[PDB]
């Protein structure tokens, strides 16, 4: 059966087009406004007649059929917690109001928290609330402590924490002292019950913390060419500030491009340099670079007879792959990382503690935990196997920084990154300074733009990977070898890139389709004027 | 009373919990009922007393009539069945008043002059969420003649200190005692009790073991181990399964109206019975307290009860005859073999485990630790309990006696607390009650001597810390009596 | 730990949707009937079927609902909202009738709904939603008015709506929520902002979305939906990160989930079909090519065709 | 037929 709900409709679009803002609509909106609390056209109607009596009728009609809805309000969300239409109107009145009943609202909150603790339209309309009626943040941090010991999958609480902790105190995370408290109300959170992904994923976000940035200025004199790097990408030359040059103690105007010219967001930036910044009337020449709109500077200096020269922030010295814990924190992770390979013996199957037993290693000594962090990742992979992409990149990402901390500490400009089963490349913008680059034998899929970073890269041995693309190698300066023997190059066309790089001299492809075409010799040669042996 | 009915389709003798819920059964069940008691007062073995109303009560069992005149009523083919004339179920009452009279400092004077506050139960029973009982009182409504007050904590004393279990997982975040593995092996162990179930072969070896050899071969420290079998499963021997089956009604009860799995009536569980015996009058029921009988009037012929007569030499006709077994004569009961619960009932000065938040009801559980020995249970009630006055704590000890009530749980009480005295840490002990009520629960209906068919037997409290046990013979009797009949917004809390 | 168990549906199921949609409106679902027609329309289209629908009366129906003020409503005589003016927008822009109303209305009604923050109100009831940050910039978008709007001080806000864990809410402090981060990658993506979400940290929380049963759900804790399926891989595609769901178990769940005699998709396999889900189970199995529906756009839930036409369409994230 |  059905009843004729659709009248009722009709009727109040009928006794409106007129100007009926009486009441004799504002019940009839209740009748549909109760099935389908989601017809947001009725809550104006409604919302309009009853406006029509707010600064008309007497306050003893007014704040009397006030109250009269937020008792029909609660009348819907009973039946439908969830839907931005009611709570709309709520948030709508309890503003007009002269009054600030917000005492009752607080209340009223946790009482649909309580009924459903995962109700973002509460979470979302108590923060109104809250900020409305002033409520302290650590008012609110208290309301969050309390519905996470009760319940057993509260993320919108542990979000909110997440809110409510840094307006409470402004490296790491959060202070160090609020820091390590966090951290064990949450290491308890999973150890009583660790299947809720919440204590998890808050537990991520609390061995990170936010970057400041200018990290590094190169200048090669055979390119006349100063290399800039930020640490994020951003636009010279707009809102966020530009760049500025001193050459010798004086400024020196210049222009500002990224490696393919169409000057967007990037971590590189470049501009030409003129002679006189670069001849010999001087025994050396001194480049400050000067970011504006955070007003990082960089200054690095070129003697008489060096090809080039550099100030870079080096990736150790700056902690961007650890956090160097202090004594303090170091023995509250060192006690973190060892009670997680106990829960781990509990529950074995639990992918969420393995995973965390990388991070805190990682968090720790990256480099101790070498041979270790790669045999959790093998039982990570077997347990969760839906994430064994995400898992090989993030391996992948973590090998790569291990190494740059080696390349670092060695000092040299050599990465070798052979055998290490890489499916990924990443923090590119660190490479810079890199010569030479080894990434063969590996499961790279395809060398990514960001490799456009690279303004030292002589040599690239990419040989025997899955690479189907390398757009990624566009536009490199000093590119002189590029190898890439046995990959998955297909057509001819997948090396029209390569005519970017004025230095490449060696490119070697056999193993690659493409060298099956006929004619492939002489295609290339055309394509690539400038490469003086291209093996196919 | 005087001139009472002489037809009734059933009478009820005796006004505890059993014979009150079977009270209410028939009355709401269209039956005439006529329930009468000797006491004074409502609920035999289960009644409350305020302080004077214990000590005359336990006055009457430290002092110790020929007056057969009903059997000129006794016809030429009748015959007669004496009942009890004298209450035989409290024995051994020993009582110590270490008050001043008998820091703010109570006397004896004082709980004399607030007498009135207590509500001394003589039995000591907590409410379980989800029992037989608390349906009942919700399906019957009965509970709407009570208020109830949530356990708020469960307790356990050991090296000398009494300290709260963890049992929901609140308690289990919150603690700061339990090692973070321990937390998760708790944790994970309960999650599997309440499923116990649902994992036949996670157990099915140990289905032939003490529950305490079992718990402890799983993964559970031996503190934890402690706790599951003593102070949730609560079982004294007990079989392996016995401690799941146990630990699982506790989880399921847990949470339904707070952070423990019971309630306690606000004013005793003296009240309970006279809850039922309301609905009882409600529908028509009539009552007689102080009012006795003196003998059953068996046919000699068709050899079934026909009629009782009362102290005023009524003759009353009924159909039907529950009698609590305390009414019934030594002879009825020569063959009877009954047990013993010991009783101790103290009024202390302070809560066994001090806090800040001190009003509430909490329960301790202390393992015996000889052969013969039993659990022994303590329950402590605050003052908002409605049975003790402020300042003061209501404290009962219970367990299946071995021994006088006395001789059983002293030693507890004197390791919980210490005898008041003007040598001016545990509380101030300031008066003391022992005594054994008798068990005459789980007694089979053959074993008393010559009742008729249609005379059914009810018994009084049972050790057992809940009322499974009165609602069950209640039903299994209403089922004899009213064949193929039938036995809504929950309670209220404090 | 709450997922679905799939039984024993697994082919797609053309025609049968085909005729499902083609069916369909031949009761309470008016009040997003814009939108509705834009879902039936969109997944036709996107299985080459577009001409089962009638364009001339769905094109008097969007002119119906154009209020004066520029705003399009659900349907006629309702009240006009940023959500059904992109519907209309879209249904316009796939057939290629985008003159059928006033564009430089439209384009009124929406700088009219900025707020000083960047935020924008659903109308005129002013309810700041990302949700509708989305609907702004994509309509304007779809007209190449995106210059009528503060687009810098838009983005601030919804950057501003990013929280510890890679996505986005409602608003400043909302949730992390499935269906928000697509607008706001969304957004991100047309206003060319992309390089300030965190591909790798959002990636994974997106990718987490998948469960057992090779479903994905909107957050946290919850079951898989079809829908959620299109939101969730919508937004990895966007941010580059669709290579880390198991695109198989995710077609096995999102083709179990339609119904292999009423046709079209339900929620869940078992449930009730409709053409909400029809559409984004479809789109789905488009992210996840596938040889039978044309390539969706993962910005604007239209075909990937359509787009390159007007064209628009930013590319996304490398 | 949706909701949030
Ligand atoms: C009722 C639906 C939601 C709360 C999820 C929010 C997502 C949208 C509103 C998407 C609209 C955009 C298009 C694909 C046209
Ligand atoms: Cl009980
Ligand atoms: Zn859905």
């Amino acid at each position: 059966k059905l009843k004729l709900y659709q009248s009722a409709t009709q009727a109040v679009f009928q006794k409106r087009q007129a100007g009926e803002l009486d009441e004799s609509v504002l019940e009839l909106t209740s009748q549909i406004l109760g099935a389908n609390p989601d017809f947001a056209t009725l809550w104006n109607c409604r919302r309009e007649v009853l406006q029509h009596l707010e600064t008309e009728k007497s306050p003893e009609e007014s704040a009397a059929l006030v109250k009269a809805e937020l008792g029909f309000l609660e009348s819907c969300l009973r039946v439908n917690p969830k839907s931005y239409g009611t709570w709309h109107h709520r948030c709508w009145l309890l503003s007009r109001l002269p009054e600030p009943n917000w005492a009752r609202e607080l209340e009223l909150c946790a009482r649909f928290l309580e009924a459903d603790e995962r109700n973002f339209h509460c979470w979302d309309y108590r923060r109104f609330v809250a900020a409305q009626a002033a409520v302290a943040p650590a008012e609110e941090l208290a309301f969050t402590d309390s519905l996470i010991t009760r319940n057993f999958s509260n993320y919108s609480s542990w979000h909110y924490r997440s809110c409510l902790l840094p307006q409470l105190h402004p490296q790491g995370r959060l202070p160090e002292n609020v820091l390590l408290k966090e951290l064990e109300l949450v290491q308890n959170a999973f150890f009583t019950d660790p299947n809720d992904q919440s204590a998890w994923f808050y537990h991520r976000w609390l061995l990170g913390r936010a970057e400041p940035v200018l990290c590094c200025v190169h200048v090669s004199r055979e390119e006349a060419c100063l290399s800039v790097c930020f640490s994020r990408p951003l636009t010279v030359g707009s809102r966020m500030g530009t760049l500025l040059l001193m050459v010798d103690e004086a400024p020196l105007s210049v222009e500002w491009r990224t490696p393919d010219g169409r000057n967007r967001p990037s971590h590189v930036w470049l501009c030409d340099l003129p002679a006189a910044s670069l001849n010999d009337q001087l025994p050396q020449h001194t480049f400050r670079v000067i970011w504006t709109g955070s007003d990082s500077q960089k200054e690095c200096v070129l003697l008489k007879d060096r090809p080039e020269c550099w100030c870079r922030d080096s990736a150790t010295d700056e902690q961007l792959f650890r956090c160097e814990l202090s004594v303090e924190k170091s023995t509250v992770l060192q006690s973190e990382l060892e009670s997680c390979k106990e829960l781990q013996e509990l529950e074995p199957e639990n992918k969420w503690c393995l995973l965390t037993i990388i991070l805190l290693m990682r968090a720790l000594d990256p480099l101790l935990y070498e041979k270790e962090t790669l045999q959790y990742f093998s039982t990570l992979k077997a347990v969760d196997p839906m994430r064994a992409a995400y898992l090989d990149d993030l391996r992948s990402k973590f090998l790569l920084e291990n190494s740059v901390l080696k390349m670092e500490y060695a000092d040299v400009r050599v990465l070798h990154l052979a055998h290490k089963d890489l499916t990924v490349l990443c923090h590119l913008e660190q490479l810079l300074l890199v010569t030479h680059l080894d990434l063969s034998h590996n499961r790279l899929r395809a060398l990514p733009p960001a490799l456009a970073a690279l303004r030292c890269l002589e040599v690239l041995q990419a040989s025997d990977n899955a690479l189907e693309n390398v757009d990624g190698v566009a536009n490199l300066p000093r590119l002189q070898e590029l190898l890439l023997c046995n990959n998955r190059l297909q057509q001819s066309a997948a090396i029209q890139p390569l005519v970017s790089c004025p230095r490449l001299v060696l490119l070697n492809l056999q193993g690659n389709s493409l060298c099956q075409e006929e004619g492939i010799q002489e295609r290339l040669a055309e394509m690539l004027p400038s490469v003086s042996s291209i093996l196919t | 009373a005087d001139n009472l009915p002489s037809d009734f389709d059933v009478i009820v003798i005796g006004t505890g919990l059993p014979e009150s819920i079977i009270a209410a059964a028939c009355s709401r069940s269209g039956q005439r009922v006529l329930h009468v008691d000797s006491r004074s007062y409502y609920g035999g073995n289960w009644a409350s007393f305020s302080f004077s109303g214990l000590l005359s009560w336990l006055k009457e069992y430290q002092e110790n009539t020929e007056n057969s005149m009903w059997q000129e009523q006794i016809l030429e083919n009748e015959e007669a069945i004496p009942l009890s004339s004298k209450d035989k179920t409290i024995q051994h009452v020993e009582v110590f008043c270490y008050a001043s009279q008998d820091k703010n400092r109570i006397t004896y004077s004082q709980i004399i002059k607030e007498g009135r506050r207590f509500n001394i139960d003589l039995v000591s029973k907590l409410l379980y969420s989800r029992g037989l009982l608390i349906d009942l009182l919700i399906k019957s409504n009965v509970s709407r003649y009570a208020e109830f007050k949530n356990i708020t904590r469960i307790l356990a004393f050991r090296e000398g200190t009494v300290e709260q279990v963890p049992c929901s997982r609140a308690d289990v975040f919150n603690s700061k005692q339990l090692t973070m593995v321990e937390k998760r092996m708790l944790m994970k162990f309960l999650t599997f009790c309440v499923e116990y179930e649902e994992h036949p072969d996670e157990y099915r070896a140990y289905e032939g073991t003490t529950f305490s050899e079992y718990l402890k071969t799983q993964k559970l420290t031996p503190n934890l181990q402690y706790f599951v079998l003593h102070s949730i499963a609560m079982t004294s021997t007990s079989c392996t399964v016995d401690g799941l089956k146990a630990t699982k009604k506790f989880l399921q009860c847990l949470g339904r109206y707070g952070n423990t799995p019971f309630l306690f009536p606000l004013y005793g569980q003296g009240e309970l019975p006279q809850c039922f015996c309301r609905m009882c009058a409600v529908f028509g029921g009539i009552y007689c307290l102080r009012h006795s009988v003196q003998c059953l009037v068996v046919d000699k012929e068709s050899r079934k009860c026909k009629a009782v007569i009362d102290q005023f030499g009524q003759r009353i006709i009924s159909k039907h005859f529950i009698i609590e077994d305390s009414y019934l004569s030594e002879n009825t009961c020569s063959r009877v073999q009954y047990r013993q619960i010991s009783r101790a009932v103290l009024i202390t000065d302070g809560s066994v485990l001090k806090t800040d938040a001190d009003q509430q009801v909490s329960i301790l559980t202390v393992p015996a630790e000889e052969p013969g020995s039993f659990a022994v249970r303590v329950i402590e009630l605050c003052s908002s309990t409605m049975t003790c006055m402020k300042g003061t704590y209501l404290v009962h000890l219970t367990c299946m006696s071995s021994k006088t009530a006395r001789e059983d749980l002293e030693r507890v009480v004197q390791k919980l607390f210490t005898p008041y005295t003007e040598i001016e840490e545990k509380p101030r002990l300031l008066w003391a009650l022992y005594f054994n009520m008798r068990d005459s629960s789980d007694i089979s209906r053959d074993c008393y001597n010559d009742l008729p068919s249609n005379v059914y037997v009810c018994s009084g409290p049972d050790s057992g810390l809940g009322n499974d046990n009165a609602v069950k013979q209640a039903e299994t009797l209403f089922q004899q009596i009213c064949p193929n009949e039938d036995f809504p917004e929950d309670i209220v809390l404090d | 730990k709450d997922v679905t168990i799939k039984s024993d549906p697994d082919t797609l199921l053309l025609e049968k949707h085909a005729d499902y949609i083609a069916s369909y409106g031949s009761c309470m679902s008016e009040y997003l009937r814009m939108s509705g027609v834009y879902w039936g329309l969109t997944v036709m289209d996107l299985m080459g079927q577009l001409h089962r629908m009638n364009k001339e009366e769905i094109l008097v129906f969007i002119k119906s609902c154009q209020h004066e003020c520029g705003g399009v409503s659900a349907s006629i005589g309702h009240d006009p909202h940023l959500l059904y003016t992109l519907s209309a927008v879209q249904i316009l822009t796939l057939y290629d009738s985008i003159h059928v109303i006033n564009v430089d209305k439209v384009v009124a009604y929406v700088q009219s709904l900025q707020k000083e923050d960047g935020s924008f109100a659903g109308d005129i009831w002013g309810e700041i939603d990302t949700r509708f940050s989305f609907c702004a910039v994509a309509t304007l978008a779809l007209l190449g008015k995106l210059d009528a709007i503060n687009v810098e001080k838009a983005i601030e806000f919804v950057l501003s709506c990013m929280n510890f864990d890679g996505g986005f809410g409602c608003r400043p402090g909302s949730e992390s929520h499935a269906g928000q981060i697509y607008c706001c990658t969304g957004f991100l993506a047309i206003t060319s902002q992309l390089h300030q979400v965190n591909s790798d940290l959002l990636g994974w929380w997106l990718c987490e979305r998948q469960l057992p049963s090779g479903g994905l759900n909107g957050r946290p804790e919850k079951l898989p939906d079809v829908c959620y399926s299109w939101w969730v891989l919508a937004s990895l595609k966007i941010i580059g990160r669709l290579h880390w769901i198991d695109r198989e178990k995710l077609r096995s769940f999102i083709l179990a989930c339609q119904d292999e005699e009423t046709g079209g998709f339900a929620d869940r396999p078992g449930d009730m079909v409709d053409p909400f889900h029809t559409l984004f189970g479809i789109a789905g199995l488009s992210l996840l090519g596938e040889e039978q529906i044309k390539p969706v756009s993962p910005v604007f839930c239209m075909p990937e065709e359509v787009l390159q036409r007007v064209n628009v369409q930013p590319e996304l994230v490398s | 037929a949706a909701a949030a």
